[PDB]
């Protein structure tokens, strides 16, 4: 399975789906820089309608602590 | 790991399968358990930071766990590199290099580099300065993944 | 493997069933996962080309994966020709014969020749070498075996 | 199981009858050169029609990776 | 098996329970497969002719091949005193005498008459040439076995 | 979960409650003082009516094991 194709469900905890991230982002051999790219990117971008609207609020500049514990409720 | 052979002396000595299988065999067991630091700290014993990469590379599964322990490390050794300047001039053909967060993290040193820090008089302890490292974000873990 | 005996000095000694079977039950459980890379390097602290071959052969099952390493193998080893070509006139009396592909492949060289490579002064890494060989044609693997 | 009874089933995926041919082609002890040629030769004709038809458009020349990747959809 | 001591001679030592066991275990699980043949061969490493019939003689089950190997053995045994004649007029005190097929199966001597042969200076090396028969008939078995 | 949302059922043993609290005050890191402060205030404020009544009638000073008994019957 390809990067792209990971995806958070509509019903899946995003604590599931980053755990898919990194899992998939572990068989990707690219340089350090463009994994730094596809991390703030990526992730993002595949995460679920509700969870992206929670991420969008915590703006730049967030840790996976943060985030983590920002879309638990969802 | 750094071990004393019988001769008197400090040499290397690989670690052991059963050992490798017992950490394996705690991660899969305990996951984020409070225990898996005592645990961590006694099969640590005399270990390299080699042979604490090799233990932090061996898991599978808990990939958001394992990239936040990566970054805290990387944080704890831009920290050690902040901290503790490079020395005055060139480096002196009688003496070795100091290390790095790099070194401290295995990664730019290599493992006769890491017995000539450790054996040599004074010794450094890069084990333990790694260790509190891996035990600083064992306490990042813990505490994040307390429900 | 060659490991350092108590007396100190480099002498062979055979590698262990226990280990033989962690290195079975590995492939067994975690396939093509990357986990099996730190595993299998871990495990080959030491090792001979000949251990190599005989881990190696005795896989059982995915055989298209092990058909693709054995030709990544070749390759390397194909290159490894390439790369440096045989020296200047006849062997001296006094020295012993640079390996070709072949000879770090384990295939042409015997055990007592892996032996004076490895433990005469220069010593030649020719487990590094077939080590990198099997890491990246590991790399090729995993790639592919993602799904 | 003589290798000559090794073929791909209509819906088996090729990688499943790979896998089959290197373990039978394992069982067989003959010249490297022999087998080689049971190598290009058996394994695309014993193949199905539906990736038959996508080895042929490899042309010769080609490895285990690209036809493996070539007939992953088949 | 015939191995090395510490102070630096070739002496016999028995071999492990764990390792009859290991050889039990590879022959239950996975019976006729070829990756019998190198398993057999690490666990063979430096083993005399009376520990190879301990180790066939120990087979349970699977006995038309058990049968088609001992008669294999006995062939290629034959064959053996068939290529080498016995050497010309009566044996000399000071040296011990040449083996038979029957020696290299281990039937007609004695253990300490396996030590002299492969320890004395030049060696000859009776286990390499039953470990050739076995895998030898190994290959018949294999290829029968194969449906 | 917190140390505040630790509390007894109405129907559950203290102590398998007092087992929960030193777990969960077990991943607690604070000054040992503080600690302190947790362990004769919360352990006693979430504690179920019947025991909380038990434990009212030990007065101060009383000891893990004397609390153990005090609560067992409840």
């Amino acid at each position: 399975t390809s990067i792209l194709d990971i995806r958070q469900g509509p019903k899946e905890p995003f604590r599931d789906y980053v755990d898919r991230f990194y899992k998939t982002l572990r068989a990707e051999q690219a340089s350090q820089e463009v994994k730094n790219w596809m991390t703030e990117t990526l992730l993002v971008q595949n995460a679920n309608p509700d969870c992206k609207t929670i991420l969008k609020a915590l703006g730049p500049g967030a840790t996976l602590e943060e985030m983590m514990t920002a879309c638990q409720g969802v | 790991p750094i071990v004393q052979n019988l001769q008197g002396q400090m040499v290397h000595q690989a670690i052991s399968p059963r050992t490798l299988n017992a950490w394996v065999k705690v991660v899969e067991e305990k996951a984020f358990s409070p225990e898996v630091i005592p645990m961590f700290s006694a099969l640590s014993e005399g270990a390299t930071p080699q042979d604490l990469n090799t233990m932090l590379n061996t898991v599978g599964g808990h990939q958001a766990a394992m990239q936040m322990l990566k970054e805290t490390i990387n944080e704890e050794a831009a920290e050690w590199d902040r901290l503790h300047p490079v020395h005055a001039g060139p480096i002196a053909p009688g003496q070795m290099r100091e290390p790095r967060g790099s070194d401290i993290a295995g990664t730019t040193s290599t493992l006769q580099e890491q017995i000539g820090w450790m054996t040599h008089n004074p010794p450094i302890p890069v084990g333990e300065i790694y260790k509190r490292w891996i035990i600083l974000g064992l306490n990042k873990i813990v505490r994040m993944y307390s429900p």
